[PDB]
RNA sequence: CGCAAGGCUGAAAAAUUGACGGAAGGGCACCACCAGGGGUGGAGCCUGCG
């Protein structure tokens, strides 16, 4: 199995064991430590909880769950203590997704993205992006419908297209401990699988999420349609010919 | 009970404007980048000099 | 180089499509169909400018 | 909360041991018997200031009366920039008010060795109204020139290397009305974060004292009273040995706020005496007293007086740096080092030092004879965050 | 006053570093050319 | 301290500082006086006598 | 009048800009203020540093014209935001302060 | 170096562990120092995701590189008696 | 306000990481071109 | 690497050609006269500026 963010993992670290939950993340390209959701397979990635501090370049193991009855290879991850401190930086992705509403040749006007006009007055002059790669600026929050505004783009966007800003926000892992004292007995948070399967609620799955094949057909354009005063300004050896 | 239930709108990753509350920005605290030069301000040290 | 990466390095991201909530609207249009409606676009104003010219 | 102690003696050395050991302190009854001014002192509660600015993590509380704190400490992050400042190489300000009678290395010492053990490096710069980078007559501190050359060379003995250390000056101020005040900024930079500090030893003796160098300095007063200076501790000085060479320094005046003013009007001299075996100096320092006006050259003779009694009483250190390098003797690794102290040398403050480690969880000290041997075991601490890259 | 010292000791001690304590036309073809 | 160079300078005679150096006379200043007495409230006052045939207070 | 010749005008008046007097002229003068009214001077003939409307007052009430500075308003502003908001910019994610009851 | 093919090292620091781009030469090099001879020298790691196995400290086989940054002579061979390319592969675990 | 602090801190920390890398890598090339010169002169004299 | 990089010190002239005017006479101006026209300013809405 993969091992999730958030869910929790006993850790072999020091002489204590101790079942805590980290927060995985990577190190986006050396930029800002972007928190992912799984663990990469195959890959190093950073992890980051709550517990002991240790001297850093001390290796550790790291088990699920310490039963007889797993059928296969108990340990789950490894690694070693790359440093400590208290208050990380952890940073995640989020997207305010909205749609256009009027669009002109470059400024358009987008709907669906914000809720009033002070929230667009703290977004002013934010980097906003459409899905095709067009970027554009939010330019000015728009009176009469509340919630709308007007972005300058690069070139004209389509009715089609989802217009994207990408914000980050900071996630902070959980400080929770639990101490694996066996010989005395002590409680084993489950994971998110044994959780659901015990208390019967299916895993969230969007159907906008997963992903489709996509029926694109042939990109025809139009001609090319000259106006009326140019295809009769134009000299006789350019001129139009159409019969 | 946390970790079964529905992630809050900042930890979803994709946040329309059905999602969230009403002003609902102005209580976080993000980063994102900007575009293009802002025009400097006059001030009193800029026209001293 | 290309025998330094495994078959997981190699393997390919999917493209979303467009949410079935806003299908009626078309195709959801992403660099490859935004480069050939920018390709199309200057095209037919390139010969429109030379058009002015003359 | 957990542990505990009393006094306001050796203060800052309490809050820095129990930073770098990580132990939560409870510090009772700073001022029981001053009715006029009890509780914390402002260079106190301005060192508090700059310990949770430089930490990450440390919750300090102060008393309703001012006379209980108690502090849990946190990591000695530096100056990151995601938490501490902007830029990895911004420096971050501390300003200390006006009413500060301290000087300057006051501030210093425990921030020098408490450096050397931080996560990113350190950056910071003392501005504000009271920031006298002289002597005082106060507690007899030293002064900047005495601090540089007298007490960073032993981190270059530990192997902290002073090729990284940047401490400048950019004003220099003395005291100016009465004790409070100053003025002149600085700004002093570690750039060199080590793992754990080496075991030293400096056990053989060190005997020839090969030559004396010095710095006296005027701070708003002509620029013939370090000449006249010059002369006297050169006329002291000359019967014993043929090379003391003393720089003169000089700086106009540093204006504070109330229009500003300018403060910090005096001049001191600071003398080193280098040994030719090791990293062994001696130093003394000597500053005219701020309203006083007393002669250049009773100061030229005082401070050459000192510096022969220090080179009469010390074994291989100072009592003015003796804390420091046992301190950083005791963060060193699991071994024993061995420093050669007089037996004049012995002060309360260090013996404080030696109840404040045995406190704390350190080992005690083995001390025997040669001047004695006092012997330290590390513990073997360290630094705790640094990126093992 | 004999304190003037150096400049090489000035660089030493007045600096912002501390000092560490671990130092101690001929001939016709040329002329043409 | 009244100079040939047509200006007085006012010292602290704590440390011997300067306190402002004041171009004060069109020539070359004779003489200066302060009046003994801080029992008017003003003892901090001195006169000055120059070759420009003015007295300042 | 033009605002040179005004200042002329007015330079003249404050004997700053006159001609060259005599010794006998300079006699005149120490036989027989001028910063308090060039600052004045200085104020009034740079209007631009403050906001003032042309019209003057909309109705007259008689009961016994500036108003406004951006300049030093956008300075001020300007220097409440560096120690608020850049402050709290730079202490992003800072835990634990020190807590003074007194 | 040395008269061998093949020198130990250790270790010291992992330069240009901050570059931005993922496969930058700068991001591959890592100075170790020489056990047989003393001096510091630098050497490729051969892939930017197979530099997380090389840590701090660690005895470190190199060898010539015969084929961004043209001079660094060496690349890392084997890590702590485990082939580099073996840790790459994920057919065994470093001892530490 | 923003804007401005965000561009003034962009553009410092874009040009402080530009310089010492530039000098890492100039380091680096420098003392490994100037080894294996050295190895090449000492070979090529065998 | 060397020089730059040592504090009679302590914040706020030129002129044989220059400084300032006055009187007379010209030229121009919807920031002037003359002849008219039109805004704003009264009530409400709101960008912006203070």
């Amino acid at each position: 199995k993969i091992l999730k963010t958030g869910d929790p993992l006993i850790f072999s670290l020091g002489w204590r064991r101790f079942q805590t939950l980290p927060i995985y993340s990577i190190w986006d390209n050396r930029t800002r430590n972007r928190m992912l959701k799984y663990t990469p397979e195959h890959m190093h990635c950073f992890g980051t909880f709550w517990g002991p501090l240790i001297a850093p370049n001390t290796s550790f193991c790291c088990f699920q769950s310490f039963s007889a009855s797993n059928p296969g290879f108990r340990i789950a991850a490894t690694g070693t203590v790359l440093s400590v401190d208290e208050s990380t930086e952890i940073v995640k992705k989020l997207k305010l997704v909205g749609t256009p509403w009027k669009i002109f040749k470059n400024t358009a006007f987008i709907k669906d993205m914000f809720n009033s006009s002070l929230e667009i007055a703290k977004f002013e002059g934010a980097a906003i992006r459409t899905v095709s790669g067009i970027r554009g600026q939010i330019k000015r929050a728009l009176s009469k419908p509340e919630g709308y505004f007007r972005a300058t783009f690069e070139d004209k966007i389509l009715l089609s297209d989802i217009v994207i800003l990408k914000a980050w926000y900071p996630v902070k892992p959980k400080q929770f401990y639990n101490p694996a004292t066996n010989l005395i007995g002590w409680q084993s948070m489950r994971l998110t699988g044994e959780i659901r399967r015990a208390e019967n609620i299916p895993t969230p799955q969007n159907p906008n999420s997963t992903y489709r094949k996509i029926e694109r057909p042939e990109r025809h354009f139009n001609p090319l349609r000259v106006p009326k005063n140019l295809a009769a300004e134009l000299p006789f050896k350019s001129q139009i010919v159409q019969t | 009970a946390e970790l079964v239930a529905k992630r809050a709108w900042t930890l979803a990753g994709e946040a329309t404007a059905a999602d969230r509350p009403v002003n609902s920005l102005l209580g976080e605290d993000m980063e994102f980048d900007h575009v293009g030069k802002p025009v400097p301000v006059v001030t009193e040290e800029v026209s001293e000099s | 180089m290309s025998s330094l990466r495994h078959a997981i390095q190699r393997r390919a991201h999917k493209e979303r499509a467009q949410p079935l909530e806003r299908q009626r609207l078309g195709i959801l249009e992403k660099k490859k169909d935004y480069r050939l409606r920018a390709r199309d676009y200057k095209k037919k104003q390139a010969v429109l400018k030379s058009l002015r010219q003359k | 909360e957990f542990l505990r102690f009393t006094g306001h003696r050796a203060f800052t050395q309490r809050l820095v041991l129990a930073t770098l050991y990580g132990r939560p302190i409870h510090i009772s009854k700073i001022r029981s018997s001053s009715a006029t001014n009890p509780g914390l002192a402002p260079h106190e509660i301005s060192f508090l200031r700059l310990l949770e600015s430089v930490t990450n993590g440390s919750i300090i509380d102060v008393s309703y009366s001012g006379t209980t704190i108690t502090y849990q400490p946190g990591l000695i992050t530096g100056t990151v920039p995601g938490m501490n400042a902007s830029l990895s190489s911004d420096a971050i300000e501390h300003v200390i008010p006006a009413t500060n009678t301290r000087g300057i290395t006051y501030f210093l010492i425990p921030l020098a060795l408490l450096a050397p053990f931080s996560k990113a490096h350190l950056n910071v710069r003392f501005t504000g109204p009271g920031v006298i980078t002289s002597a005082t007559h106060g507690a007899r501190d030293l002064s900047i020139d005495t601090f540089r050359t007298a007490v960073l060379p032993l981190y270059g003995l530990f192997g902290i290397p002073p090729a990284r250390i940047e401490l400048r000056v950019l004003q220099r101020s003395c005291a100016g009305p009465g004790g409070k005040g100053g003025g002149g900024i600085v700004e002093m930079r570690f750039a060199s974060q080590v793992r754990l500090p080496k075991t030293l030893h400096l056990n053989r003796r060190p005997g020839k004292v090969r030559r004396i160098r010095g710095v006296a300095y005027c701070t708003g007063v002509a620029a013939s009273h370090n000449n006249r200076m010059i002369t006297a501790a050169r006329g002291v000085l000359n019967q014993l040995v043929s090379d003391v060479h003393i720089a003169a320094q000089y700086d106009p005046a540093p204006l504070v706020a109330e229009q500003k003013k300018k403060t910090g009007i005096g001049f001191g001299l600071s003398l080193v005496a280098e040994t030719s075996a090791e990293g062994v100096i001696y130093a003394a320092d000597e500053v005219a007293p701020p309203e006083g006006g007393v002669v250049p050259e009773d100061i030229g003779e005082k401070c050459a007086y000192q510096l022969l009694d220090v080179i009469a009483q010390g074994g291989c250190v100072m009592a003015a740096s003796a804390p420091t390098v046992l301190t950083l003797m005791a963060m060193g690794s699991e071994d024993v080092g061995r420093l050669r102290l007089g037996r004049r040398v012995v002060s309360p403050e260090l013996l404080e030092l030696a109840r404040d480690l045995k406190a704390f969880g350190a080992a005690s000290w083995g001390i025997r004879d040669a001047d004695l041997i006092v012997s330290v075991k590390g513990t073997g601490v360290g630094n705790v965050g640094r990126k093992v890259a | 006053a004999d304190g003037k010292m150096s400049k090489q000791e000035l660089k030493v001690y007045l600096s912002s570093r501390p000092p560490d304590p671990t130092r101690k036309p001929e001939d016709s073809a040329e002329l043409l050319a | 301290t009244s100079s040939a160079d047509k200006n007085i300078r006012i010292w602290g005679l704590d440390f011997g500082d300067c306190h402002k150096a004041l171009f004060g006379h069109q020539d070359s200043i004779l003489q200066v006086a302060f009046i003994p007495h801080n029992s008017d409230g003003n003892g901090h006052y001195f006169f000055s006598a120059s070759k420009d045939r003015t007295i300042k207070y | 009048g033009s605002q040179l010749k005004r200042l002329k005008a007015s330079l003249r008046e404050q004997g700053l800009i006159g001609p060259q007097k005599s010794k006998k002229q300079k006699r005149q003068n120490a036989n027989d203020q001028k910063a308090e009214a060039l600052k004045s001077i200085r104020e009034q003939f740079n209007p631009f540093q403050f906001k003032t409307n042309a019209r003057g007052p909309k109705f007259e009430v008689t009961t016994n014209v500036i108003k406004g500075r951006p300049e030093l308003s956008r300075a001020r502003s300007e220097e409440k935001r560096r120690q608020t908001i850049l402050v709290e910019m730079q202490r992003r994610n800072k835990v634990g302060g020190i807590i003074d009851r007194r | 170096f040395g008269g061998s093919s093949h020198a130990k090292g250790i270790v010291l620091e992992k330069v240009g562990v901050e570059a931005k781009q993922p496969n930058s030469a700068i991001r591959k090099c890592v100075r170790v120092q020489l056990i047989k001879n003393g001096k510091k020298v630098t050497a490729f790691v051969p892939n930017d995701g197979c530099l997380n196995f090389v840590d701090e400290n660690d005895e470190v086989l190199l060898a010539g590189f015969g084929r961004d940054i043209p001079g660094v002579r060496f690349k890392v061979v084997k890590v702590s008696g485990v082939g580099l390319l073996a840790l790459w592969k994920e057919k065994k675990e470093k001892p530490r | 306000f923003i804007r401005r602090e965000q561009l003034r801190i962009k553009k410092e920390k874009d040009e402080a990481y530009e310089k010492k890398f530039k000098r890492i890598i100039a380091e680096i090339q420098n003392e490994e071109g100037r080894a294996a010169n050295e190895y090449a002169r000492e070979k090529a004299a065998r």
